[PDB]
């Protein structure tokens, strides 16, 4: 991110004044925070990165051939609507580190019917042949009659299979936007959040992960899962992405969690 | 309320503690660690840092800036040049003489070398180097040295470089026209063109009046002359239009000059060609009437109500400005002299070779006095005010602007169309003379004379005057051409002024019969067509005149007074004074046929 | 009328201000040196402004420089030339071999 | 009444200022520390320095930068030049043709003048000027207007 | 004006350092002025502008064929001497703000033999011509029997013809300097303040001006009366101008008014 | 020395940080400090000056054809061996000002055999002859079996016998490390100081000295008298070298004094 010094005392200038909202200043002056993204920046397909720009910070775009993804207003609040449609994959490089890392995102259903939903997942073009050995992270949205389900999970063997991180998940209704989190560490271990407007629904933890449960490779694909087109596109919302290089679960980062949880509640919630 | 006195009687320093409370609580937040949060300032031993005599540190103790050992100050930081790191550079290549400007929005400009002109200088451009992203050349045209450096602008001009230590000074020799004879207005709510004046523009300073005309009401007819000694000019005072009487304005005589207004465009043009206003000094030098007799340095006479003649004045002014400018430290070199002349001599036949003396013999001073080496450009704008047998002044005028050593502007009859030579209206208790303009017309013909200095010098090009060459002569039928800088050339339906006959043109043989045009057209876009009322074949001294037609010879008024009808069919672009579109209409001319 | 409902509403700020009114006095009287101590520096995100790596702005927010994408610091404020802006310069000038 | 007017436009000012008076109080308690380790910065009357419009001077009062009335910023303290301040630089002279580079070590770099292929084009360098410690030069090669840099 | 940086810690640039009184400088930091001129830099003829400088200021030139004003050194101080023959004009530039402005001038009689004295009066190169539409400030000086009365007025529309704005007269002798203010502003009407060595002498004020003395132009001009080179001129001498862009009448300015006549006080009176 | 300017909110700057020693900034930073000699920085042959840099400050050369002087531990600690064999002059500058100056110096004796050993003396290659009228600084060390005294002089008319300064000398052991300080002033006196490892051992003043003891001259040599070479050369080892163009012996200085010494016995003392 670039850096802003102001100065006070020094010789005036002539070039229009250079403006930046105090939520800009707050959310990039947040401990660890590498990549954020906004679907305020969305555009033709393509998902720069906020906080790095477009040429330092990696840019999510469109992969499949289907209609692309456009912004849309729910309840007030722009969001990227993907209609099963999109497949947001990040080339190239990792998203996310896949040592220590946390990834809050918020999901918004605009009323759904497919019982599948899978907003994160593994890249369709993960170069090194992903196996057993090679577990990338995916989550699960499983829909019920009224009831939603997130389950964070560990790519198998096969890109679509999925190996589950928790044992019981709690459900959230079909018309309420949700903010998830997930953070690994080497030694603290998985957790993971999943907030809605009224209280924290879910709350997981598991200090105990084997070997098919962590996750060795960081590139994200958002809208789809692997190179499977068939069905279980996420149909919904998705709103600002936010990545840290450092797990806020972790005890001694509970102020910079508060304070990412709160601007999140009054900004989408 | 007591408060509410008390806060209604210190509301400012409220409103400044208002306007600064972000960093007053910033501050305050911090004062306790406000010791350890400031800048801290310590000597350490110069061992392995012997090169670097002072070193700027960031709080990673990284080096920022440091001090050589000769002065200079090096950035860790390298200082990212202003033609590679940010938008705008215009860089030259030599070919054939000719500077070519790369680097701009679209295909290359071209500024030729070798001048129009038969005493032009043949350039020889070098490239001197870069500065702010822009190419300086050095080029074997005299300035103030045997060669001048010059900046290439944003379209090509060759500015002048910018230095503190030199001054440009543009004269005004000549008759009234040049002094700013009854100029005082401009509009119905204005009387100058030019209220307020751009920085770094100076005239003389005088003991208690000072303006553009040194303070004298310099007049020939009039007895109420005056002159000033080198001891009584001083400095120099910022740049304004001044009117010498000081009385109302029904009774003031000169109130503003051409000097002004060319002074301040050319500030403005070296400004957006380099991004530096220059030193300009001006100084207007005359008297109104002289005849060219008078205005010569062997054989001249002496000004009524004077000691001295208008040379030895104009010496003597010269010298004190040199002076001056050699006392504060300056450099002094003449970039043009503006003149009008040819209203009181016209009838005398060998006005061209004393005008050429003349001009030579203030050049010749004018370089052995402020030290320069080359002749200060010369630009005159035709006078459009004589009698019928006044011709042989703008035949001299027409002939030295041949000969190289003048430059033409333009005529004075397209004030005739500007209100030039009087406004819409206003209250006039004296009669307003068509013969001297006013101050819309002093600055259109300011604005003229210092487009067309602006083309000599800059860009090495004189601008075409429209003009006769030649004509040919088939029975009753006349062809005559015309030279212009577009080559298509148009006859105006419906000008400001009135339609001078022929279209403005005249038929004189040397002849019994004399026959007059009858009829005038224009043919093709670059040759005219007259009509004779009978043919002149086999006659002798067949002469055809271009807005030479006169009939005053009581009182010039908008109908007598000689002018033109034919103009070019390009535009030079919109005026800067009126905001009306400018034109090259033609000078007035006479040429004999083939 | 409004203004003077605004009036009483904020009777209160006033009188707190007119309790420190000598304070607030003292304050104005040197804001030039309690300003000159609060410089900040706060990370922006970068989408927007890609060539400008580290921004430096005045009091009223203008950039003052700006290191672009290469590491090299540009100025808005053009610094003087030694030969144009001073008085002193040396021009060279090859005719017929030597140096003018 | 024009004191009434006075305090309604300057209401929001004085909300400002009531807002934080408690850091006012405790930066005016404590003026003596910050006036002894501030800047300062007051207007003075501009009689003889017209070229100069903002001054900049360090604490003995000696003038380090200054603005001209062009806008252009004027050190007092000379600016290192790069390739003279640091120990690499690179200038060119145009032999018959070739272009020979001078400021590398040992010897002088030679780029031909002339195309090594009958189709190319033939080069009359011309030294535009110097960059940062290099060479800046202008040749005939048309790249963008018949001109390259 | 000049702002002026005095960095703290910073380079030492090996040059002399630059010299400016402390009076300059208090005098340069009241809030609202915008012109002053001193007695030290007038120069024969020509009283430059000091705060805005000879390039920007506007110079008051003599406009007469006389012998020029000249500097005295009386009463113990320095002193713009006029014997009734000079005028001093700001050519083609307002001084004043019609809308609002504070016009504060240091004026010392030297023993009068006239009746009528005009030290400020409209200018005679006027581009509109100054009829009832187009007033302008005035000052006269009546003395009667070696009394003085100051009157602040508007031009009328013969332009030489002055109509009052204030009632009441009070007279000083003409044996001391005196200051001179007036004050206009929009929402606070008129102002007029004359202090002696002393005391005050006048305070005038003036809340609901007519048409016929509301100020319209700004263009001023000090020593004589226009058009009529008569018995009517300014034999006295202005040791100091100031004009402020705001009203310093007002409650407002009121804390800046107490420290501007405390320093003309200190050098003058 | 080297101004080393810190900021808190400048542009970083990608280098090795620039990292000096607290015990440099604390020595360079004594106030009228002028020159600092330390053994650290003694090349293989001559003696750069340390505050003033190579380039500026003065150069101890040895200047002798017999065995160049060497660096030794001794105790943990670093000294120039002068085993009689150096001769370090500084050639074509003045090390100490005549009128108000103060010479401190840190000397180990490392077992002495020798007698008589002159550690300071006048220039050899001087440009006036040292007379009566031209002397300058000698030190004096006289060995008893086993105990060492030191006494300052002035150089005498003949250029190597000296007038002494101060009268009684106390005894040290010639197995410990010593600093000797050495101050003078026009409006305070001689002053000598000599401290070991116990305390301080010495403690002379001349408050009233004669024109044969006031010095005149300016230049000193280290490790040799006068042009002898034979039996008078120093034996043992020396150490940090301060020479400050004040006087710490004076009654505003003294504060001063306590910060020197206390550095160099947390040195080598």
């Amino acid at each position: 991110p670039s850096t802003l010094i102001n100065r006070r005392i020094d010789f005036t200038a002539s070039g229009s004044p250079l403006v930046v909202s105090t939520r800009d200043r707050e959310i990039a002056a947040f401990t660890g925070l590498t990549r954020w993204y906004s679907p305020a920046d969305y555009a033709n397909g393509h998902w720069p990165d906020r906080l790095n720009g477009v040429e330092q910070g990696v840019m999510l775009s469109h992969s499949h051939s289907s209609t692309t993804p456009t912004t849309a207003t729910i309840g007030g609040d722009t969001y990227v609507n993907q209609a099963g449609n999109g497949r947001l994959v990040g080339f190239e490089q990792a998203l996310i580190n896949p040592s220590a890392f946390t990834l809050a995102f918020v999901w918004h259903p605009n009323g759904l019917t497919q019982t599948n939903n899978w907003p994160v997942c593994t890249a369709f073009d993960q170069v090194p042949i992903p196996d057993t050995n090679n577990r990338a992270l995916q989550v699960y949205m499983f829909n019920n009659a009224g009831n939603i389900q997130c389950r964070v999970s560990a790519s198998g063997a096969t890109g679509n299979a999925a190996t589950n991180i928790f044992s019981g998940w709690s459900t959230f209704p079909n018309s309420v936007p949700v903010i998830v989190l997930i953070g690994y560490s080497a030694a603290a271990g998985w957790f993971n959040r999943v907030i809605r407007t009224t209280g924290v629904v879910q709350n997981l933890t598991n200090a105990s992960p084997t070997t098919a449960q962590t996750i060795n490779l960081g590139r994200l694909q958002f809208g789809m899962l692997f190179q499977t087109t068939a069905s279980s596109n996420d149909q919904g919302a998705l709103g600002d992405i936010m990545v840290f290089d450092r797990n806020l679960f972790e005890a001694g980062n509970s102020a910079i969690l508060t304070s990412v949880i709160n601007r999140l509640t009054t900004d989408y919630l | 309320d007591p408060d509410f006195v008390a806060v209604s009687a210190a509301l400012t320093d409220i409103g400044l503690v208002a306007d600064g409370i972000a960093d007053v609580e910033l501050v305050a937040d911090n004062i306790a660690s406000i010791s350890s949060l400031a800048d801290t300032s310590a000597p350490v031993p110069q061992i392995g840092l012997d090169n670097q005599e002072r070193i700027e540190t960031d709080a990673a103790g990284a080096i920022l800036r440091s001090i050589t050992r000769d002065g200079r100050a090096v950035n860790t930081i390298p200082l990212g040049v202003s033609g590679l790191d940010t938008s705008g550079q215009r860089l030259a290549y030599v070919t054939g003489g000719d500077i070519s400007v790369i680097g701009g929005s679209g295909a290359a400009v071209t500024v030729p070398g070798v001048a129009n002109w038969t005493g032009g200088p043949t350039l020889s451009p070098q490239l001197a180097g870069i500065v702010d992203g822009r190419s300086v050349l050095t080029i074997n045209r005299p300035f103030a040295q045997a060669q001048q450096a010059v900046m290439v602008g944003n379209d090509g001009a060759l500015a002048p470089l910018p230095d503190p230590d030199l001054v440009h000074i543009l004269l005004a020799d000549g008759q009234s026209l040049s002094i700013g004879t009854n100029g005082r207005w401009f509009s119905t709510t204005q009387m100058h063109a030019t209220p307020v004046l751009p920085r770094n523009i100076w005239m003389l300073q005088r003991s208690g009046v000072s303006d553009v005309r040194v303070g004298r009401q310099s007049d020939w007819n009039a007895g109420n002359s005056t002159q000033v000694t080198a001891e009584q000019i001083l400095g120099f005072i910022p740049a304004g239009p001044r009117p010498l009487p000081n009385v109302i304005w029904s009774s003031v005589i000169f109130s503003e000059s051409i000097l002004e207004r060319a002074a301040k465009i050319y500030s403005d043009r070296v400004f957006a060609a380099t991004g530096r206003r220059p030193h300009v000094l001006i100084i207007a030098i005359g008297v109104g009437g002289i005849s060219i007799d008078n205005m010569q340095k062997t054989g001249a006479a002496t000004i009524p109500n004077t000691t001295t003649t208008k040379y030895d004045q104009d010496l003597v002014i010269l010298n004190r400005v040199k002076a001056l400018l050699d006392a504060q430290g300056k450099r002094g070199v003449v970039v043009g002299v503006l003149r009008k002349h040819g209203e009181t001599s016209s009838a005398d036949t060998a006005y061209a070779t004393k005008a050429t003396t003349q001009i030579n013999d203030l050049n010749t001073d004018i370089k052995s006095i402020f030290g320069q080496a080359g002749n200060p450009i010369w630009i005159e704008h035709v006078q459009s005010s004589h009698n019928a047998a006044g011709i042989e002044s703008n035949k001299a005028l027409l002939a030295m602007h041949l000969a190289g050593t003048l430059h033409l502007a333009g005529p004075d009859y397209q004030l005739l169309g500007r209100q030039g030579f009087q406004v819409t209206g206003v209250t006039t208790p004296p009669n307003p003379d068509f013969v001297h303009p006013t101050a819309r017309g002093y600055a259109i013909i300011a604005e003229e004379m210092i487009d067309q200095l602006w083309q000599v010098l800059a860009f090495n090009r004189r601008r075409l005057v429209t003009r006769a060459s030649a004509a040919a002569a088939s029975g009753s039928t006349i062809d005559v051409t015309f030279t212009s800088h577009s080559g298509a050339i148009e006859a105006v339906a419906s000008p400001g002024w009135t339609d001078p006959g022929n279209l403005g043109f005249t038929y004189t043989d040397s002849g019994g019969s004399v026959p007059t045009i009858t009829g005038a057209s224009v043919l093709n876009p670059t040759t005219v067509r007259l009509t004779m009322s009978a043919s002149v074949a086999g006659r002798s001294n067949r002469l055809v005149r271009y807005a030479l037609n006169s009939t005053a010879v009581s009182g010039f008024t908008a109908t007598n007074k000689p002018r033109g009808m034919i103009r070019d069919t390009t535009s030079l672009g919109t005026s800067e004074v009126d905001s009306e579109t400018r034109w090259a209409w033609a000078v007035p001319a006479e040429v004999s046929v083939t």
